[PDB]
RNA sequence: GUGAACAGCCUCUAGUUGAUAGAAUAAUGUAGAUAAGGGAAGUCGGCAAAAUAGAUCCGUAACUUCGGGAUAAGGAUUGGC
RNA sequence: UGUACAACGGGGUAUUGUAAGCAGUAGAGUAGCCUUGUUGUUACGAUCUGCUGAGAUUAAGCCUUUGUUGUCUGAUUUGU
């Protein structure tokens, strides 16, 4: 290419799929877990502030509070809601393994749609119980 | 026989201005032009119509248009006539597009 | 000489010059590795030798543990990220580079292997190929 | 490693691996399948009862064929009531105006 | 030896084309071509690019689900050798194609029905229109005739 | 007009179209550019280039002649309707 | 002086990504009017949808041609 897409889409600086972010916010205890993270010294708010949707660390929770506010978080919200496009996709396309992904659709139209919107519901209202009265600056203190 | 005939030709300057420095991309056409009407009428004096000229040069420099619609036509000199008693004069028809078109033969009523 | 190794190594694209830090990705307590040599290299004025998938390197642990720092060690490269040629006809590549830390004898010092492995490297070392259970 | 001796080496010696098939019949030991047709895969297609299946598309096919809207001739053109001649009149027409 | 298809883009994928990209899943997502692979690593959207099977189907250009379509699949349990088996196969498989192609071209010729109604009347309107651009043309076609028969007069 | 702006970029009034030319597209140059994987291993020396950059909001250490350091450091954003 | 040569034209092969124009019970909302309405009309309105894998380009060192139009000159020198 040129070169600004070369600075931001080279392989050593890859970021999270969509498709892993949907089997995220899938499964509440995934939730959870993603959630309730250890302390790591190479991520910025050591660990803590993670943004699911857009797959990226916060320094403190004021920043993660206003990039909730903000309009690249709605953009990501509204590419992470249909059916996600995997490889079965392109198979069905191509005309191969049709029944199958034919399956994968209406499962994901029974069940899994339902409670990824619920999750997605339950995580934004305890967010927002969060991040209402809290300070902007940080205790460094990582207990 | 009859070496005063009217044409209407179809050139690809496209193929002709293929690597020009883009100064040069119009004043090149009109050379093409002229070499372009040489060959196919045999002669050396070539005249171009100024209105030929504006379609060339409208838009810009670097601006040329693919393929040109041309109505080439031999004509007769007048006196001191230098060393030649024939010569072309090229003068452009603005048509809808200049895609699929043939070389055609014009019957002159004048 | 080519210790551990089962039968030849053919050619593939060598990835990392000696001088760049590649990630760990066994369970022994390291985080990332930096390649200060490279077993089997040949000798050429100003070129640098560098590791490809499959190759037994010399490492110092940068990240990680305070018992791993500050001593030199072998490793094994088992993911490349520099696209290399499959002789059933694809390019292909990963996306980060990454090895594990082995003994001279070609066995591995930790327990399991997170994350795949190049098949390449799998079919030269047989005890990288026990402890991993992701082949590409 | 007896008849890999007495034919040539260790690295001589090609062995064959359909010598030891079981199979219905043995002229079929040393045939190859076919693998590609035109742009499709033979494994795609390869299964029992794809006579069946087949079977059960042409009948479908042969029903669908009889009620027919394989009918490629279909000339129900209503245009506003007109007549071919003064239409195809309207369309040279139209093609001069927007020349 | 086998036929692959286009991540991104659906396309086939013979031996010796395009590249392979191995997540950290050992997901693997094979490209037709450096155009599909650079979309793919931009991070743009196939459902949404126009040039994409997934977007002709999605967008209902082509049908979709249909019996003929139901046949290739990947087969995951073996059935042993019979050469009448096969030879059954390659010519169901001929008989599938011509079958499949039928039904396209009539999915197409009933998606384009009212391409003839709707030339008519934009042309009925354009001629209803502008009348003396039509004596222009009346001149015209009166010249045409009389200039030429006094010239196939000489 | 854009814009904080007598910045840069485009235009109106007025003025100019001067500076030896024509044809081709070898090597080496001068003036610029892009480059997989790695990232100073190059060199006397990160020379040169890349990276940063406007505005809004949050936040900001040692030290100090208490006036400063300070745009310290670090982060979330920016279109159209 | 003939599947001779060329200029155009046609057909393949390839690149990009859906032309101009017209239409719509599509469209956050704001106004104007009748009977303030179990999509009330109209007027604007970024964008969306259809005709439309469309439109454009394609040898300048791509391939091929039952088409159209033309041309097929002239100078110099050499003998055992
Ligand atoms: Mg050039
Ligand atoms: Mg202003
Ligand atoms: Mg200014
Ligand atoms: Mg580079
Ligand atoms: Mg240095
Ligand atoms: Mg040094
Ligand atoms: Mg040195
Ligand atoms: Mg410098
Ligand atoms: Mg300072
Ligand atoms: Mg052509
Ligand atoms: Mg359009
Ligand atoms: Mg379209």
């Amino acid at each position: 290419m040129g070169r600004y897409s070369v600075k931001r889409y080279k392989t050593k600086r890859r970021t999270r799929d969509l498709d892993l972010i949907y089997n995220d916010l899938s499964t509440k205890e995934s939730v959870q877990k993603l959630l309730n993270q250890p302390l790591d010294e190479t991520k910025p708010g050591l660990g803590q502030h993670y943004c699911i949707h857009c797959a990226k660390y916060m320094e403190t929770a004021i920043a993660l509070k206003t990039h909730l506010k903000g309009k690249v978080h709605k953009r990501r919200v509204k590419e992470l809601r249909g059916v996600p496009y995997t490889q079965e996709v392109s198979d069905a396309a191509a005309g191969y393994n049709l029944n199958k992904f034919l399956n994968r659709v209406q499962e994901i139209t029974q069940s899994v749609g339902p409670e990824k919107e619920s999750n997605e519901a339950l995580l934004k209202e305890h967010l927002d119980s969060t991040l209402a009265n809290v300070k902007t600056t940080e205790p460094t203190l990582p207990w | 026989l009859k070496d005063v005939v009217t044409r209407e030709y179809t050139i690809n300057l496209h193929k002709r201005l293929h690597g020009v420095s883009f100064k040069k991309r119009a004043p090149r056409a009109v050379k093409e032009i002229k070499k372009f009407a040489k060959l196919h009428m045999g002669t050396d004096d070539v005249r171009l119509a100024p209105e030929l000229n504006q379609a060339i040069w409208k838009r810009g420099v670097k601006g040329v248009e693919y393929r040109l619609r041309l109505r080439i036509s031999r004509k007769r000199n007048e006196e001191e006539d230098a060393k030649n008693p024939l010569f072309s004069y090229v003068e452009p028809v603005l048509v809808a597009s200049a895609k699929g078109l043939q070389t055609v033969v014009v019957e002159e009523d004048a | 000489s080519g210790n551990g190794a089962q039968g030849t190594k053919f050619r593939i694209s060598l990835g990392l010059p000696v001088g760049a830090i590649m990630n760990c990705a066994d369970n022994s307590g390291a985080r990332n590795l930096y390649i200060i040599a490279v077993k089997g290299s040949g000798s050429r004025l100003n070129r640098l030798p560098a590791a490809s998938l499959g190759d037994m390197v010399m490492a110092t642990v940068k990240k990680g543990k305070p018992e791993l720092r500050k001593k030199v060690m072998p490793a094994i490269v088992v993911r490349q990220a520099k696209s290399w040629r499959r002789r059933d006809g694809v390019f292909l590549y990963f996306e980060d580079n990454a090895g594990v830390i082995a003994n001279p004898k070609g066995e591995m010092k930790g327990s399991a292997i997170t994350g795949p492995v190049g098949k390449e490297c799998a079919d030269l070392w047989p005890r990288v190929a026990s402890n991993s259970g992701v082949v590409v | 490693r007896d008849i890999e001796a007495e034919n040539g080496g260790a690295g001589v010696f090609n062995v064959n691996l359909k010598d030891k098939y079981l199979l219905e019949d043995d002229e079929w030991k040393n045939d190859i399948m076919p693998e590609i047709l035109d742009g499709k895969n033979v494994y795609d297609f390869l299964d029992p009862e794809i006579a069946a299946k087949l079977q059960a598309l042409e009948e479908e096919e042969e029903k669908l064929e009889n009620e027919g809207f394989y009918n490629s001739d279909d000339e129900e053109e209503i245009y506003d009531g007109f007549e071919a001649s003064e239409v195809d009149d309207i369309k040279e027409k139209a093609a001069w105006i927007r020349n | 030896m086998r036929i692959y298809q286009c991540h991104f883009c659906s396309s086939p994928c013979y031996p010796g084309h395009g590249i392979m990209f191995v997540r950290n899943d050992a997901k693997e997502f094979r490209f037709c071509r450096s155009k599909c692979h650079k979309a793919f690593k931009q991070r743009r959207n196939p459902r949404k690019l126009k040039w994409t099977k997934a977007f002709r189907k999605a967008a209902g250009k082509e049908l979709a689900v249909d019996s003929t379509l139901t046949f290739a699949q990947r087969r995951n349990v073996p059935v042993r050798y019979n050469r009448e088996l096969v030879a059954t196969t390659l010519k169901a498989m001929a008989r599938i194609e011509e079958i499949r192609q039928k039904r396209e071209r009539a999915f197409y010729k009933n998606r384009m029905r009212g391409n003839k109604e709707k030339d008519f009347l934009r042309d009925k309107k354009l001629v209803e229109s502008n009348p003396e651009l039509l004596r222009i043309r009346e001149v015209e076609i009166a010249r045409k005739l009389a200039k030429e028969q006094e010239r196939a007069e000489s």
